[PDB]
């Protein structure tokens, strides 16, 4: 099982099958064959190892990492703290990653569910991978392959004082 | 350098400040490498003269590696003295010229400037 709320899926409506000539379509045999043949034995076998895992039941924990002072709190050139704040900022660059990984799969989930009117239907799904793309840019983009904490400070930086400058002079 | 500090009691393999200072253990591992030193010297001195070389003169090896161990105890004696002397000599200027050494503030980085140079 997964999230329902992290992961959404659209309400699904399936017509009834109102058929009108006398044919039987193939399909429903087939159908009732696998049901038969197939799906019963696959069944028994998964609910014998649920059993035989039932008796030994053993738990896996997500590690919870507590915060740490960021880079800017830290004096230059001392390594004791700077270390931290480096390690928190490499931990925080993966899981934006993946929330952007996670965004991504949104996006196209929706776009071959919704079919042939995928344009109209999933305007929500683009605009929110628009802006966790333009915040993805913002923030990690061409830093280099040696990027650290010190290098996205300075571009964060540079990047308020062209937004401060550009507010002055329409101003 | 330290000449001037080897000026009035010259001639001194290690002086009555070197008894200070902790010796070096048995099982150190310079020790052993000198050692090891000595029975690389004692194994060349088997070879170049025809000898089997882990067989013939082993009181010829035990002698070589116990003198290697002796000396190169000493030398590491007299080295663990002299840097003691560099660090209490460098410790005694820093404290007795401290307008030569000022302190310097330690800025953190929401107050220093980088400039950010973009690889694209
Ligand atoms: C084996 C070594 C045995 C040494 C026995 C003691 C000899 C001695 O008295 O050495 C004194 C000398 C330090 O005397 P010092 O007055 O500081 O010399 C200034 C040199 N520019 O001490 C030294 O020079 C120690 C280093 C000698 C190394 C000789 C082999 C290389």
């Amino acid at each position: 099982s997964w999230d329902k709320d992290v992961y959404p899926e659209p309400p699904r409506r399936t017509p009834a099958p109102s058929p009108q000539t006398s044919l039987p379509n193939p399909i429903t045999y087939l159908t009732k064959a696998f049901d038969l043949l197939v799906d019963r034995p696959v069944t028994l076998v998964r609910e014998f190892i649920e059993r035989q895992h039932a008796k030994n039941k053993y738990y896996y924990y997500h590690r919870e990492f507590r915060r740490v002072p960021d880079i800017t709190e830290c004096h230059e050139k001392d390594v004791l703290c700077m270390f931290e704040a480096e390690m928190q900022w490499k931990r925080d660059y993966k899981v934006d990653q993946e929330i952007v990984n996670i965004i991504q799969e949104r996006l196209k989930a929706c776009q071959q569910r919704e079919g042939e009117s995928h344009r109209q239907n999933c305007a929500k799904e683009l605009q929110q991978f628009t802006q966790v793309v333009k915040a993805y840019q913002d923030r990690y983009h061409d830093l280099g392959a040696h990027y650290s904490a010190r290098k996205c400070l300075a571009k964060q930086k540079q990047r308020m004082l062209a937004e401060r400058k550009a507010t002055k002079e329409a101003a | 350098m330290m000449t001037g500090r080897q000026a009035r009691a010259p001639l001194q393999f290690l002086p009555d400040e070197a008894r200070s200072l902790p010796p070096p253990k048995l099982t150190d591992p310079r020790l052993a490498y000198i050692g090891f030193l000595g029975y690389c010297s004692g194994l060349i001195d088997n070879a170049i003269r025809r000898r089997p070389v882990l067989s013939a003169g082993l009181h010829r090896q035990f002698l070589y590696i116990t003198s290697f161990v002796f000396v190169g105890y000493y030398l590491l004696k007299r080295q663990d003295y002299m840097y003691a002397v560099r660090d209490h000599d460098m410790f005694s200027y820093i404290k007795s010229h401290p307008e030569d050494f000022p302190e310097k503030d330690k800025k953190t980085y929401r107050e220093v400037f980088e400039e950010f140079h973009p690889v694209r």
